[PDB]
C-alpha cells in the first residue's frame, strides 16, 4: 500500500 | 474514567515519558486522559495525541494485514478468520475511541485554523483506517465520512494556511492516499499530490531554514508517492 | 480462565499466527492458555512459549531501563518514579505469571532432560529479570532463586546432553550473563563462557550441517560476550 | 548490559 504521513 | 484522578500536567508529562520508552498504548491512555480533562490542547499536546494513536493503530493495521493475507491464501478451520476478526475488532475500537475524542469535544472547540485542520485531518485518517477493514454498505458511509472530513480540512487549509504549512502538506498527502487506496480514484490522487507539491515549491522562498526543512521533507514524500503511482 | 473455552490445538495455531503478526502479548496469552490445558508441551510448543514471553518481557525491560535512567538523572515531582514503578509492577507480573506456569506444573511433569533443562533455564531467566529490578533483601533471595535454577539445569545438561546441544549452549550463555550482570562475578562469567565454547568446539565434528549451524551461532554469541568482557 | 540469548 502507498505510504501515508509518518510521525514527525 | 481511569486517568480521572491524575493531574492534566502529570498526564502530559507521562505521555512524553511513555513516548521515550516506546510504550505507545500507555502514551495513548495518558493523552486520552488529558483530552478528557476538557481543556483545549496546545500544538505540542496535539502532536502527542497523534503520535500515540498512530503508533497503536499502526501496529494493529500491520497485524490485520498479515492475518488478512493468510486468510486470503487459505481460500483448515475457523482460527485464522477468528483471530483476524479479533484484531479487527480491537482496531475498530481504537478508531472509535479517537473519533469519539474528536467529537467530544475537540473539533467543536477548535476555532483556530491550525487546530481545526489538525483534528479534521485526524478524523479523516481514522475513518480511512475503518474503511480499510470495512465490507459492503457501511463501507460506503465510512468512506464518505472520511472524504467529508478531509474535504472540510482542505477547504479551511486552502483559505487560512500557507501552501507550505506542514499540517496542510500532510493533510494533502493523506487525502491523496485516501483517493488512491480507498476511493479508487488514482487520477484525483495524482492531481492532488502534484498541485500540492507545485504550490509548496513556489512558496519555499518565504521560509526560514527550519521551516524549509519541515516543508521539504513532506514535499519529498509527496514526490515519492507520485513516483510510485506513475 | 480466559482461554478455557478454546481448543488446545486452536490456541497453538493462534499462537503461531500471533507470532507472524508480531502480536506477542496475544501470543503469550494463547500459549498460557495452552499450558493451562494441563498436557506436556512438545519441543515446538516450548519454543513458542519462550518466544512469546521473551518478547513481552523484553519490551517491558527496555522501557524500564529508559525510565530508570531518566529517574537516576533526575537525582521535578513524582511522575518519573510513579511511571517507572508502573512499568516495573507490570514486568514483575509477567515474570510471576511465567514462573507460575513453570511451577504449575511444567517442571514437575518434565522427565526428559531436554524439557527439564529448558524449563529450568526459563526459571533462571525470569528470576534474573526479577533481580534486575529488585532492591535490597528480597533481592538476595531472588538472585539465589535464579542461581539455583540455572545450577540445576547446568547439572542435568552436563550429565545428559552433548556439549553442542543448543539448549545447553543457551543455558550456559544466559547463566554466564547472570554471573556478570547480576551476581557481580565476572571471572565466573568468563570461565563459564570459555569452557562452554571450548567443549562445544571439540564436539562440532559430530554434527550434521544443520546442527552445526545452530551450535556455531550460539558459540559466536559466547565469543562476542568474551570479547566484550576482556 | 551484556547480550543474553536472542530468539532462534
Ligand atoms: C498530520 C501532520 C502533519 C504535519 C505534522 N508536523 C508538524 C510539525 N512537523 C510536522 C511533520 C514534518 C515532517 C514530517 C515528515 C511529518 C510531520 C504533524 C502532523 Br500529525
Ligand atoms: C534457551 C534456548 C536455547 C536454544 C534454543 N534453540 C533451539 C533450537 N535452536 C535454538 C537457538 C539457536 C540459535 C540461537 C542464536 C538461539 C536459539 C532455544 C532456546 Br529458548
Amino acid at each position: 500500500r502507498t505510504p501515508s504521513l509518518p510521525t514527525p | 474514567g481511569a486517568m480521572g484522578s491524575m493531574e492534566r500536567a502529570s498526564l502530559i508529562q507521562k505521555a512524553k515519558l511513555a513516548e521515550q520508552a516506546e510504550r505507545y498504548e500507555d502514551m495513548a491512555a495518558f493523552m486520552k486522559g488529558a483530552v478528557e480533562k476538557g481543556e483545549e490542547l496546545s500544538c505540542e499536546e496535539r502532536n502527542l495525541l497523534s503520535v500515540a494513536y498512530k503508533n497503536v493503530v499502526g501496529g494493529q493495521r500491520a497485524a490485520w494485514r498479515v492475518l488478512s493475507s493468510i486468510e486470503q491464501k487459505s481460500n483448515k478451520g475457523p482460527e485464522v478468520r477468528e483471530y483476524r476478526k479479533k484484531v479487527e475488532t480491537e482496531l475498530q475500537g481504537v478508531c472509535d475511541t479517537v473519533l469519539g475524542l474528536l467529537d467530544s469535544h475537540l473539533i467543536k472547540e477548535a476555532g483556530d485554523a491550525e487546530s481545526r485542520v489538525f483534528y479534521l485531518k485526524m478524523k479523516g485518517d481514522y475513518y480511512r483506517y475503518l474503511a480499510e477493514v470495512a465490507t459492503g454498505d457501511d463501507k460506503k458511509r465510512i468512506i464518505d465520512s472520511a472524504r467529508s472530513a478531509y474535504q472540510e480540512a482542505m477547504d479551511i487549509s486552502k483559505k487560512e494556511m500557507p501552501p507550505t504549512n506542514p499540517i496542510r502538506l500532510g493533510l494533502a498527502l493523506n487525502f491523496s492516499v485516501f483517493h488512491y487506496e480507498i476511493a479508487n480514484s488514482p487520477e484525483e490522487a495524482i492531481s492532488l499530490a502534484k498541485t500540492t507539491f507545485d504550490e509548496a515549491m513556489a512558496d519555499l522562498h518565504t521560509l526560514s531554514e527550519d521551516s524549509y526543512k519541515d516543508s521539504t521533507l513532506i514535499m519529498q514524500l509527496l514526490r515519492d508517492n507520485l513516483t510510485l503511482w506513475t
